[PDB]
């Protein structure tokens, strides 16, 4: 009835890693990026903002891939 | 064509040859007010009938009137 | 101070209060004749034509927002105080389908207390029919007391509401770069006003409304509920209803969110208790909708870099960047478009206005078939009336969005400012959108209204066999029909195996009886809806067809080449080219007030009639369901004979057989319509002149008794003759609506 | 009884043919004469 | 006369209570003319004479002062007393409006209560 | 025979049509000091070129709505603009001004032509010119 | 500034941004011109009796449908191909006693509005009274022959079914 869902396991951490560095890959490629603010580009090239919206896409991507890997049985 | 009728009553203000929107009335020299003008109508070929000569007019009664006659393809304003 | 953008002046004067027409060079003249009383308030809100400057003008309309809303709270205000004070509200929480709702009491006066009607449990009132009781049932309130403190909380939001509107123009007005930032007006809307919002409404919904309800569907009384603050408090009294309150706050940081599946379910059907939605579906919801729109609120930029830019979003849509078939916009697209935007207020309030009215059309559909209330849908006047209520706003808002669009096209609109753009190319073609709207307006007229016609003659005839009935020629709508169909089939144990019941009970499913009478049930689409809804797209393109004239027209016209120097509301330009009466953008407002009344009213009717004879009536012990009128739509409702006999002279026999009961008032305010409405006709037809002319006759009696007054005397001006004959029309003929349909629904319930 | 339109009237065939002739035969000769009246030209 | 009538008895003896039937049914029966519907028709005889002068004549007064207060008020004016109703110069129109019946005849025979014909504008 | 460049326009359909040709057409020219956006009275917005301009337009009335555009919305005013009548045979005519000054001015040669010596409320009643054909403004005399 | 001046796909109708037409691709696309301007009305060429004859056909042939399935005769067959053949006659002889009369009025000297000598309408290319004669009895003989083929192919559907079936090689 329910989509399975699992508990927090390392191998929950490892794809919330993996799918908030495939963030960063991606989101290296934005516009307007190193925009002040704090830490104007000390984040390896993402500033304060970029590296806040790169990690929240980040969270928001582990959490749908985390919620899709635990209903089909792999996570 | 409409018939636009200008009366002696006359002052030269020339509001009614500004408010035309077709061109049909001019002034000519008159020495009949002190302004030495009075609005003529000769173009009342044009005149749609809008009335807006009527509208602009100070005077009591009006010094000009327009009456709406014979309709044309010109005073029904169609560009069909 | 904290964002340096205030320092606004116009001092707090009192002297300005004696001294009408200060906003206007020409009202502040000298009043003289009559027309300057009338002129007083036709334009006492338009502050564009007041001064110039838009800075002054936004501040202007920060503050009359600020007030609006202060208004607003005093009438919600109001609203709590009388279901605190004038109310049976704790009587209908005991008993809510044996009490009918009440929260208005008529003084002892002149025949007057005829109108405090029987109510259930002793209770001499009047039958409200607005849904607070439904609404404060589900929203958590079970005593009175809670609804006096939501209104003293109400009033001072009033008052604090008129103190944010004084101290934003009299004190620290903003500039106007502040208004102009509509990135971070949509970042904070989406995200601060929507998000949060929805965000701390389903926090109440976790912790007080779901407890409520729960232990309301349970049995247990109202005032043996523990109040909201202990829900709150201790999680054991909290555990006890819900096990997944047990693990606290920690499944849903580990990322374990199928531990919260029993409050926030995603079941989608009705409680078969009260008989509105699930509560932990709608709790569910607003945690979706809040995790939705705050995510909807970074997009973007504000002062991060990070976002978009909605002026290069707006200045990239165009050809050669379309889709193919879409790049008939051509290569400047929509690139002045928010230059538009961000300085004309206007063009901002039509997209509002037509969004809101539009959206308020999408809340009375979406209130009858899915009831968002317990004890909502077995109370048949609220739910009417609801729909009714939300339908004429809708429409209203809807043509105000008509009017300022004609508004910005002959004021605020720039030729040099959008030049080959969308905007720019509409009226560049728009006899071709024009002339394809009157075609298929008369399509849609002859293959909706002439097929009725059809029937009626037909009928007449006696040769049913070759009428558009489900039984002659039928035109079953099988596009909706399947519709339904994969609405019912999506639900299953499918395309959507999470929900259990369908969606709504009006598409398929099954029946939720609630009290003996139907909740819900199937609406199934025939013929006679083929025919309805093709009346509805008819009436709802004939409004769009004079309203859109109107904007499109507004400037100027193969007609009148210069419309936009004569203004927005002129009466004419003389009785020249044949006569150009009512060529203004104003009038085609005036005429699509007509068209959004005789489209609103064919839908609430739709509505009344196939919701009484195919949804609404008496479940009995078996299952039988009776339904009010008997299922009548389906072979009445296709004649105009029948939509007269069988919907307007037999279901107005609680109205006017009404006098000496309780619902006499209705009765009177019935035939108040019917007066309101005739004597708008006298305004409609009638001309000024007549009315001055006799004015003059007036005028001459007063003289010779030197009854001679300063203020001149004179007839209402053709545009004013024109508003006053149309508010008359629709008053007076919504008043009848409103009279039929809620003495109808307070008699048969 | 009454399967169709009947008579009971002398010359009961006179509405069969009349009917048609003033109401949709001869009308549009009619309107066709009367337009090329109002339209015709001096 | 509605005490003797054989109809009004049957809106008398079943009919709510109240303070709108109770202290009203008497008063009414009392005085009153009804028919054959058990309903008091306002009748105009010699026994009304002394009966309709009540409302007739009193309402003359009250519409009379209400015309002369506002003739009064606006003899003396001027296009913003219309707009701001001067207080004092309306309470001197309504002391001299009570007495308006008096004044009314201190009009007409001093011929201050119509205008001339000359002095009235008239259209073509 | 006219001078001037066509304003830069996309074409609309406010434009001419069937009477422009069978019937009459007008044609309005101006001069600009600079290539600037205009509205077009048939809906619209097109550019004037820097220079002669020259358009044609289905109505007198849109030649002259178009003409106190261009001396009333612009800085400097374009006041050198002329409006032409064009018939179906090629024939165009200078209407506008008609003399060559402007109406709203007084020239020394234009001559009387709609003046009525009287004074309005002194026309002659209509019992008398009943059977006659004139109607009550075109007559002679004052009663 | 951008009022013609960037190249979009739609341009004036005819190069003329004064006219009351644009040229978009419904009225000016090869393929939409290739089907309008080789229909019977605007093939180039044709005679108007041609024009109208192909005109008729094809009408009178789809009008006799609406009154076979809907008519008040359709409970039956026979009178069902009946009633629709009959009305596509009476809306053929409707419809080409308008042509005439329209030829009759519009022609009368030099016409007004499209058919005068002057006018530039390309989609009303009959410019003589004699074209509208000749059409107005291409499409009644047309129509009317294409009415009856229809009606005799809903006559005959029994056999024509069986002949579409090959039940007639037995
Ligand atoms: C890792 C890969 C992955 C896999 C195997 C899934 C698998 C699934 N997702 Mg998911 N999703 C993913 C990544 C993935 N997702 C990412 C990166 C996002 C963006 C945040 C989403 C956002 C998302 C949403 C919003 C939903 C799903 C839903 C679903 C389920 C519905 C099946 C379907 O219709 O398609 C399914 C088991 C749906 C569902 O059924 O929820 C339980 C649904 O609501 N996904
Ligand atoms: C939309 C706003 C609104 C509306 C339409 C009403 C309407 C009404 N009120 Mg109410 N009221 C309001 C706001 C409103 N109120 C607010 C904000 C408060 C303070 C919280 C009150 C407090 C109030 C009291 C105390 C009473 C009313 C009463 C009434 C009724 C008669 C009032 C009268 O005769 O004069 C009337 C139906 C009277 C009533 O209902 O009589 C039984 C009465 O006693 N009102
Ligand atoms: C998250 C921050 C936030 C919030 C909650 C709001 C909320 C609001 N704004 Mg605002 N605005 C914001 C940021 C915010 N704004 C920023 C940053 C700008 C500059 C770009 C603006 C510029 C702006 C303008 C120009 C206007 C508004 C208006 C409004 C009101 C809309 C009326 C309505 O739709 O429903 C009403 C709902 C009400 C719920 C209850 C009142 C809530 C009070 C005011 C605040 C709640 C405090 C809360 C705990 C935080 C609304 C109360 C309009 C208005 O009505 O003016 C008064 C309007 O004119 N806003
Ligand atoms: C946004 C509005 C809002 C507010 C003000 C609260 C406030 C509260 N919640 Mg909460 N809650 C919310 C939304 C909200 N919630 C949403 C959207 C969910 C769904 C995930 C929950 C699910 C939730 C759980 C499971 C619990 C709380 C609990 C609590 C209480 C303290 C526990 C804690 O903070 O950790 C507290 C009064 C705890 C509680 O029950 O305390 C009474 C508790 O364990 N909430
Ligand atoms: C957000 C909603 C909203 C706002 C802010 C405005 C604001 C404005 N409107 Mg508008 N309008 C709206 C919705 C809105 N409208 C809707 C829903 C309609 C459809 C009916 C209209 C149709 C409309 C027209 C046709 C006109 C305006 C005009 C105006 C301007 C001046 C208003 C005025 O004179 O003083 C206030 C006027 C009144 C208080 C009149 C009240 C009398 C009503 C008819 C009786 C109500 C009956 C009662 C409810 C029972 C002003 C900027 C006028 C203008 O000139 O714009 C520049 C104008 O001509 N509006
Ligand atoms: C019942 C009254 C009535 C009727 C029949 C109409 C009909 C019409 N209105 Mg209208 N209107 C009305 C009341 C009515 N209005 C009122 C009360 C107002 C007050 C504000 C308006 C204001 C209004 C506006 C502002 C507009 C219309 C428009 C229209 C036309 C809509 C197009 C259409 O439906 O094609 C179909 C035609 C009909 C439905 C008419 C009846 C046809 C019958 C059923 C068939 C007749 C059979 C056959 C031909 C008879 C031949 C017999 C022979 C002897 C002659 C249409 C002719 C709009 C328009 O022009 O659309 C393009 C337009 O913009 N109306
Ligand atoms: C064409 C329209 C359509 C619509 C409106 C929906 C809508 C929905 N689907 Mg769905 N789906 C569709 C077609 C559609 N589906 C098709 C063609 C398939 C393949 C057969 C699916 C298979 C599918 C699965 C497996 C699930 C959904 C789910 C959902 C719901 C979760 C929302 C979301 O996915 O994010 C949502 C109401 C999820 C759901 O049921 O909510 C729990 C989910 O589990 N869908
Ligand atoms: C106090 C000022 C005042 C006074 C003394 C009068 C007096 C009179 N009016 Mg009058 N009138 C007034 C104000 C006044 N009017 C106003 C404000 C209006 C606009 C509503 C009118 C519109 C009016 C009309 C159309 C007529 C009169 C007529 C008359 C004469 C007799 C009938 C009558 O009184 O009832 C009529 C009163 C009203 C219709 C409204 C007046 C009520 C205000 C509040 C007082 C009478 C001498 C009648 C007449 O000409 O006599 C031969 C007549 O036909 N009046
Ligand atoms: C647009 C289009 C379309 C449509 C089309 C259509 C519309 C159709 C049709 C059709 C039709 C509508 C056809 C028809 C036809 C016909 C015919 C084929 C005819 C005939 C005939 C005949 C053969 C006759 C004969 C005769 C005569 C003449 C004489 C004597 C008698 C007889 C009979 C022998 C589509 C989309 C699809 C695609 C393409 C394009
Ligand atoms: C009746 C009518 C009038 C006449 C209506 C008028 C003059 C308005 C009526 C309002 C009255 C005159 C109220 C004003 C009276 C004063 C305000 C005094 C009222 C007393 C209170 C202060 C107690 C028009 O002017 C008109 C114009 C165009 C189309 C149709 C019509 C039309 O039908
Ligand atoms: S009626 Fe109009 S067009 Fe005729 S002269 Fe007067 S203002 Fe000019
Ligand atoms: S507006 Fe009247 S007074 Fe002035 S010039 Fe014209 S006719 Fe004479
Ligand atoms: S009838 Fe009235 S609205 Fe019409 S043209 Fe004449 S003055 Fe203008
Ligand atoms: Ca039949
Ligand atoms: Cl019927």
């Amino acid at each position: 009835v329910v989509p399975n869902t699992v508990t927090w396991g390392p191998n929950v951490a490892i794809v919330m890693i993996i799918c908030n560095l495939i963030a960063f890959a991606i989101g290296k490629q934005v516009i307007q990026i190193p925009d002040a603010g704090p830490a104007p580009g000390t984040f390896l090239g993402l500033g304060l903002p970029a590296l806040l919206g790169v990690t929240s896409l980040g969270h928001a991507i582990g959490v749908g891939a985390i919620l899709g890997l635990a209903n089909i049985g792999v996570l | 064509s409409h018939s636009v009728k200008i009366y002696d009553t006359c002052i030269g203000c020339t509001q009614c040859v500004r408010a035309c929107p077709t061109d049909v009335l001019e002034m000519v020299p008159w020495d009949g007010c002190r302004a030495g003008q009075i609005a003529a109508s000769p173009r009342t070929e044009d005149c749609v009938g809008c009335k807006r000569c009527e509208t602009a007019c100070p005077t009591d009664f009006l010094s000009i009137r327009v009456y709406l006659g014979a309709e044309t393809s010109r005073s029904m304003g169609l560009a069909y | 101070a904290s964002a340096a953008t205030e320092q606004s002046p116009i001092p707090t004067s009192f002297e300005r209060w004696a001294k009408p027409g200060h906003f206007d060079r020409t009202l502040a003249r000298g009043p003289k004749t009559t027309t300057w009383i009338w002129n007083l308030h036709a334009d006492a809100h338009d502050f564009d034509s007041h001064t110039n400057d838009l800075q002054d003008i936004s501040r202007k309309i920060f503050s009359a927002h600020f007030g609006h809303l202060a208004v607003v709270f005093v009438w919600l205000s109001g609203m709590y105080f009388h279901g605190a004070r004038f109310s049976n509200f704790s009587s209908w929480m005991a008993d809510p389908t044996h009490i009918r709702p009440s929260a208005q009491v008529v003084w002892p006066l002149v025949g007057q207390d005829i109108l405090n009607g029987d109510m259930g449990g002793g209770f001499r009132g009047i039958q409200i029919t607005s849904g607070l009781f439904q609404m404060w049932r589900g929203e958590g309130f079970t005593n009175e007391f809670q609804l006096y403190c939501t209104a003293i909380g109400a009033l001072v939001m009033a008052g604090l509401m008129i103190f944010a509107g004084w101290f934003h123009y009299h004190v620290r007005s903003p500039k106007l770069e502040w208004f102009q930032n509509v990135q971070s007006m949509l970042n904070h809307h989406l995200a601060g006003l929507l998000g949060l919002g929805s965000l701390g409404w389903a926090g109440h919904l976790i912790h007080v409304a779901l407890p409520t309800n729960k232990l309301l569907d349970a049995g247990v009384a109202p005032q043996d509920i523990p109040l909201p603050h202990e829900f709150v408090l201790d999680k054991a009294l909290m555990a006890e209803l819900y096990p997944s309150f047990a693990q606290g706050i920690r499944p849903f940081f580990t990322l374990n969110w199928a531990t919260y599946s029993d409050f926030l379910t995603f079941n989608g059907g009705l409680n078969p208790v009260t008989g509105g939605l699930w509560m932990t579906d709608i709790a569910h919801h607003h945690v979706a909708i809040a995790v939705l729109f705050i995510f909807a609120g970074h997009m973007y930029r504000t002062n991060w870099g990070i976002g978009h830019s909605i002026r290069t979003m707006l200045e990239d849509a165009r050809h050669p960047k379309m889709l193919p078939f879409l790049s008939f916009i051509g290569p400047v697209g929509h690139r002045g478009l928010f230059e538009v935007l961000t300085t004309s207020w206007h063009a901002q309030l039509s997209i509002n206005l037509a969004m809101m009215g539009s959206l308020s059309i999408i809340v009375a559909q979406h209130m009858y078939s899915m009831p968002p209330y317990p004890y909502l849908a077995t109370d048949y006047g609220t739910v009417t009336s609801l729909f009714t209520h939300h339908m004429w706003i809708g429409g209203f808002l809807i043509v105000g969005a008509a009017a300022h669009a004609g508004i910005f096209m002959v004021r605020d609109y720039d030729p040099a400012e959008n030049v080959n753009n969308v905007l720019d190319r509409v009226l560049r073609h728009r006899d071709a959108i024009i002339s394809h709207l009157v075609w298929v307006c008369q399509f849609l007229g002859f293959h909706s209204f002439a097929m009725y016609c059809h029937n009626d003659t037909m009928r007449a005839f006696g040769r049913p066999q070759d009428m558009f009935s489900d039984t002659g020629i039928q035109l079953q709508p099988i596009f909706a029909q399947w519709v339904q169909h994969i609405q019912t089939m999506a639900v299953g144990s499918t395309t959507a195996p999470g929900v259990a019941s369908p969606a709504s009970y009006a598409f398929g499913g099954g029946l939720v009886a609630v009290g003996g009478k139907v909740a819900m049930m199937p609406i199934s689409l025939g013929t006679a809806d083929f025919l309805i809804h093709h009346i509805h797209a008819f009436t709802i393109h004939v409004t769009v067809l004079v309203l859109l004239k109107g904007v499109l027209f507004a400037r100027n016209s193969r007609l009148i080449p210069d419309k936009s120097e004569l203004g927005f509301r002129f009466p004419c330009d003389g009785p020249g080219r044949g006569g150009t009466c009512q060529v203004s953008a104003w009038d085609h407002v005036f005429l699509g007030l007509f068209w959004m009344y005789n489209s609103i009213a064919m839908v609430i009717f739709h509505f009344f009639w196939k919701m009484q004879s195919d949804v609404w009536g008496a479940v009995d012990a078996n299952g039988t369901v009776s339904h009010i009128t008997g299922g009548n739509f389906a072979q009445s409702s296709i004649t105009i004979n029948g939509w007269l006999r069988d919907f307007l002279w037999a279901q107005a026999t609680q109205v006017i057989s009404s006098y000496g009961s309780a619902l006499s008032a209705y009765g009177l305010m019935f035939l108040a319509g019917h007066f309101v409405f005739a004597f708008s006709l006298m305004f409609l037809f009638s001309g000024r002149g007549y009315w001055q002319e006799l004015i003059e006759s007036i005028v001459w009696a007063h003289n010779k008794l030197r009854i001679t007054t300063a203020i001149q005397p004179r007839a209402l001006s053709i545009t004013q003759g024109r508003a006053v004959g149309a508010a008359h029309y629709l008053l007076g003929s919504i008043v009848t609506t409103w009279a039929f349909f809620l003495a109808r629904m307070a008699a048969i319930g | 009884d009454a399967t169709q339109l009947e008579g009971a009237y002398a010359a009961a065939w006179l509405p069969w043919i009349m009917i048609p002739m003033i109401t949709y035969i001869l009308p549009f000769p009619i309107f066709a004469i009367a337009f090329l009246w109002i339209e015709r030209e001096g | 006369p509605c005490a003797s009538s054989p109809a009004f008895n049957e809106r008398m003896q079943n009919a709510p209570e109240g303070y709108y039937f109770d202290t009203p049914y008497q008063s009414y029966a009392a005085n009153l003319l009804c028919g054959a519907e058990g309903l008091p028709h306002q009748q105009l005889r010699f026994d009304r004479a002394i009966d309709v002068l009540i409302p007739f004549g009193i309402f003359f007064y009250v519409a009379g002062f209400i015309g002369w207060s506002g003739r009064a008020y606006l003899i003396s004016s001027p296009e913003e007393t219309e707009i701001f109703i001067d207080v004092a110069l309306a309470i001197k129109s309504f002391v001299q409006g009570l007495l308006w019946p008096l004044l009314a005849v201190k009009e007409l025979t001093t011929g201050e209560l119509t205008a001339p014909v000359s002095e009235v504008s008239v259209s073509p | 025979a006219l001078t001037g460049s066509m304003p830069k326009f996309g074409g609309s359909t406010g434009g001419l049509l069937t009477a422009a040709f069978v019937e009459e057409r007008y044609a309005i020219t101006w001069t600009s000091s600079k290539e600037q956006v205009f509205e077009m009275p048939t809906g619209g917005a097109a550019t004037m070129n820097e220079g002669e301009n020259l358009l044609e337009l289905a109505r007198k009335e849109q030649c002259l709505a178009l003409g106190a555009q261009l001396r009333t919305k612009f800085k400097p005013k374009i006041t050198d603009y002329k409006i032409y009548r064009i018939f179906p045979n090629g024939e165009t005519t200078f209407i506008h001004p008609a003399d060559g000054v402007f109406p709203e001015k007084v020239n020394e040669g234009r001559g009387y032509s709609g003046k009525k010596d009287r004074r309005i409320g002194e026309n002659p009643n209509p019992a008398t010119i009943k059977f006659s054909g004139q109607n009550t403004f075109e007559t002679d005399m004052k009663s | 500034s951008d009022a013609y001046i960037s190249d979009d796909p739609i341009q004036p109708y005819q190069g003329n941004p004064q006219l009351g037409n644009l040229a978009t691709p419904i009225n000016s696309s090869n393929l939409a011109k290739a089907f309008i301007n080789n229909l019977p009305a605007y093939r180039p060429g044709l005679t108007p009796f041609l024009r109208g004859l192909e005109i008729g056909m094809a009408h009178g042939y789809f009008l006799v449908g609406p009154e076979v399935v809907f008519g008040p005769l359709k409970e039956g067959s026979h009178g069902a191909n009946l009633s629709g053949l009959i009305t596509a006659i009476y809306i053929t002889v409707s419809a080409c006693l308008g042509i005439s009369i329209f030829a009759l009025a519009t022609f009368q000297g030099d016409p007004r509005g499209t058919y005068n000598s002057h006018s530039r309408d390309r989609l009303r290319p009959l410019r003589k009274k004699e074209d509208w004669y000749q059409l107005s009895g291409g499409i009644l003989m047309g129509s009317l022959g294409g009415a009856i083929f229809a009606y005799a192919l809903l006559e005959n559907f029994e056999l024509l079914d069986s002949i579409l079936r090959g039940a007639v090689n037995v």
